[PDB]
């Protein structure tokens, strides 16, 4: 039977490439490992058409060093350009570049309107992760790029993080080039993982050359994998997104909370205990959990058992094993593998929260700063246990709880359990449409930054 | 499992390194994404074609009641989540009947996909296509929201009056639509097709049948697509 | 359950790679 493979480095297998290859050492094409480069052309106030002009010159320059696809085939670069205010629209689409002369026409033709409405940065983001990215070319290596430009500081306002994690979420790695320095927004960029954002300066008039070399060669040429050390990186970019590496103190606490024998089958089941493993795999466990004031600790909980509707007197969750349980990765997986059984009962949602939050986090010495409760719904959540589980959560988030919510198979509902999960839901609540979608890379890479996130 | 395979390697090459030819080993395309609540509102069109036919429109009719169904419908006009539906049929006059607008009113939907009556008369795709953007996105009521992207569906045959096709196609590509047309047939002109498609040939999907709707592939794959 | 392979290793991967661009400079 097994699980699955353990994928080799990317970079190791990328550079055996580009050695015994006789296509890929020869002229030195920019958009290597092909991407989608989509600009969020500024048409907000304070751009005229001097602004504009220079905007799309840098635009123009860019495309330029670049090599648009010319068919089917994953490489080269793919352009959409789109222009963002206080709404969003898009002026070239991904298929619509199917050459470079074509595109380059277009863009320099493009000749929109300016507006006269206020700066929806945050909107642009959240527009360009979700719709404009959102049928892209298949690829592992494939890089999603946005080269936003700005010229009125942004604010600091929540929205901004939240329109920042999708961006995160969504795989795409933001660039701002901004006009002038605003630390709000070189600040909300701050939530540092294997695809974190940057901030540039744009010049005035000439001295471009440079500029041009800064926001080419470490952003959107390269940007990774042999990323030009004189960049600042501090090889922070490789493919494969994980969160920092263990040198980060991560203060982690994720319990997990599952469903019984109604909806869960022996196949979802074991689904999503290959989900819960894979991601313990991917953390930093406490060598010794039970002492220590760091690092990570994680807890798996089950819906309520049949023998709990009666009285409460047992647990209204069958406790796998507390945070404190486990002091080594190996023997937590191997537990996850073989010891985990399913138990045949009811779910009471909220009850199982609030148990779990109350005898399995707190009960633990040393509680972490900061904490997440995993919901892997498989089934329909009755409405009568519906509020209360929310109210609890609303607790939960009093106390500084993220949650993260797996709704898996089409009975359960998607209307009333999507705010249970964290602000923003778009990235904190999930959908799988089958179990099968929980150990693939779309969610897999999610769970990794998942700590990041929060 | 490996955690690569063949077809990992495949494309890695095909990636990293370059192409010859193109040849098309393996099959992966257009990852898309597994859609969150976002904001999207979708308006079907369906021909009124003589060629459609009385059984045609009942497996059309189950089709669209059945991906209304499925799709997490809004709650309100002006919703930032979840979904909206419209269905348009295109006919002999110029003023198309109106099956319903956008809507989420998921009885309302039901009832009027039964109470919708059959053309069976000649129509022309470009008629249809400015009635609609008149009809819905232009419509004082349940216009379709900024923030929501527009995503136009054509249950057309191809063999449809082709008067005002480009223009038809640029008053599309004016409102930021999305179009993702089904070609319910084998007699279907291609470029009609790719013209109605907006240019690209990944937003047309070709069907062996007339009753392809209801195969559960299918059925997922366009789910997956427009939401 | 084990850990599947690592996947197309040496001839494998060489395999494939001396497949793909054999058509190329
Ligand atoms: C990367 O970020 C960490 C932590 O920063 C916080 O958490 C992030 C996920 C994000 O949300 C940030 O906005 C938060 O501020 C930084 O680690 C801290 O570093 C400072 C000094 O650099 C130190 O005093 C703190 O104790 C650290 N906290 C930890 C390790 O938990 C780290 O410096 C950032 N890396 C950079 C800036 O390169
Ligand atoms: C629209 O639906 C309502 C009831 O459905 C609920 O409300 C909707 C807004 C939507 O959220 C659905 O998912 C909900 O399940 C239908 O009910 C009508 O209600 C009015 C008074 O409110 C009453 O006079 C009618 O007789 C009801 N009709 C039926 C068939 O129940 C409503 O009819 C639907 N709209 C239309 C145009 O039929
Ligand atoms: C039910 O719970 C009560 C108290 O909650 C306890 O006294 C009783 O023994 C329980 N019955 C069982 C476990 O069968
Ligand atoms: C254009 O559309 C009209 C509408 O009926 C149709 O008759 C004609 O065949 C189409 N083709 C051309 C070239 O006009």
């Amino acid at each position: 039977r097994g699980n699955r493979g353990d994928s080799i480095d990317q970079c190791a297998l990328i550079q055996s490439i580009k050695d015994k290859c006789p296509c890929c050492y020869g002229p030195l094409e920019c958009p290597v490992f092909p991407t989608e480069l989509a600009f969020a052309l500024d048409t907000s106030e304070g751009v005229n058409q001097d602004t504009f002009g220079r905007m799309r010159d840098v635009v123009l320059s860019i495309v330029n060093v670049l090599t648009i696809a010319e068919s089917n085939c994953p490489t080269g670069a793919r352009v959409a350009v789109v222009t963002y205010n206080n709404e969003v629209t898009t002026e070239i689409r991904f298929a619509d570049s199917k050459r470079k002369s074509v595109l380059l026409d277009k863009i320099k033709n493009l000749q929109v309107a300016l507006t006269s409405k206020q700066q929806s940065l945050e909107t642009a983001m959240s527009f360009v992760a979700r719709n404009t990215f959102k049928r892209v070319r298949n690829g592992f290596l494939m890089r999603k790029v946005a080269v936003f430009f700005s010229n009125t500081p942004t604010r600091a306002s929540p929205q901004l993080r939240e329109a920042v994690l999708k961006l995160s979420d969504a795989g795409i790695t933001p660039l701002f080039l901004t006009r002038q320095e605003d630390r709000q927004l070189i600040n909300a960029l701050q939530i540092n993982n294997t695809a974190v954002g940057h901030a540039l300066v744009l010049p005035a008039g000439r001295d471009l050359t440079d500029f041009l070399e800064n926001v080419l060669t470490c952003h959107v040429c390269l940007d990774i994998c042999n990323i030009d050390p004189s960049c600042g990186f501090g090889s922070w970019r490789p493919s494969f997104r994980d969160a920092a590496a263990a040198g980060s103190d991560v203060d982690i606490d994720m319990a997990f909370i599952l469903d019984s024998a109604e909806t869960t089958t022996l196949f979802q089941f074991n689904e999503m205990k290959k989900y819960i493993a894979y991601l313990v795999r991917q953390l930093d466990m406490s060598p010794d959990p039970k002492a220590s004031q760091h690092f990570a600790r994680v807890a798996v909980v089950q819906h309520a058992p049949s023998e709990s509707v009666d009285n409460a007197s047992m647990p209204p969750v069958k406790v796998e094993f507390s945070l404190t349980d486990y002091g080594s990765k190996e023997k937590l997986v191997d537990f996850l593998s073989r010891g985990m059984t399913q138990l045949q009962g009811t779910r009471a949602l909220g009850s199982a929260i609030e148990y779990t939050i109350e005898n399995v986090f707190e009960s633990a010495p040393n509680p972490r700063d900061l904490k997440i409760v995993v919901l892997m719904l498989t089934g329909e959540v009755p409405e009568q246990q519906l509020e209360e589980a929310q109210r609890v959560i609303l607790q939960a988030k009093c106390k500084g709880y993220f949650f993260v919510v797996l709704g898996i198979g089409r009975k359960v509902n998607i209307k009333e359990v999507y705010t249970f999960a964290s602000e923003p839901n778009d990235v904190f609540f999930k959908l799988v449409d089958k179990s099968t979608e929980l150990n693939e890379e779309p969610l897999m890479r999610f769970g990794r930054l998942l700590p990041s996130f929060v | 499992d490996p955690g690569l395979t063949e077809c990992d390697v495949m494309t890695y090459v095909r990636e990293t390194c370059g192409c010859c030819d193109p040849d098309l080993p393996c099959q992966t395309e257009l990852s898309v994404a597994q859609c969150t609540q976002r904001p999207v509102d979708i308006v079907f069109l369906l021909d009124g074609s003589e060629r459609l036919g009385e059984q045609n429109f009942h497996k059309a009719r189950r089709f669209v009641e059945q991906v209304a169904r499925r799709l997490t419908l809004a709650r309100r006009d002006d919703d930032p989540l979840n979904a909206r539906v419209a269905l348009l049929q295109f006919g002999g006059p110029g003023e198309q009947q109106v099956a319903f607008p956008l809507s989420h009113n998921l009885t309302a939907i039901h009832e009027a996909l039964e109470t919708t009556q059959y053309l069976n008369s000649f129509s022309h795709v470009g008629a249809g296509v400015v009635h609609a953007i008149n009809a819905i996105v232009r419509s004082p009521r349940g216009g379709a929201r900024r923030h929501a992207e527009l995503s136009f569906v054509f249950l057309t045959d191809g063999v449809t009056g082709n008067d005002s096709l480009h223009e038809s196609a640029h008053s599309m590509r004016n409102e930021n639509v999305v179009p993702t047309v089904l070609a319910l047939g084998s007699d279907v002109d291609m470029d009609v097709l790719t013209t109605l498609s907006l240019g690209d040939r990944a937003a047309v999907f070709h069907e062996k049948d007339y009753d392809s709707l209801a195969q559960p592939g299918f059925f997922d794959r366009f789910i997956r697509w427009i939401c | 359950g084990h850990q599947g392979p690592p996947g197309p290793d040496e001839c494998e991967i060489l395999d494939i790679i001396m497949k793909m661009c054999s058509c190329c400079e």
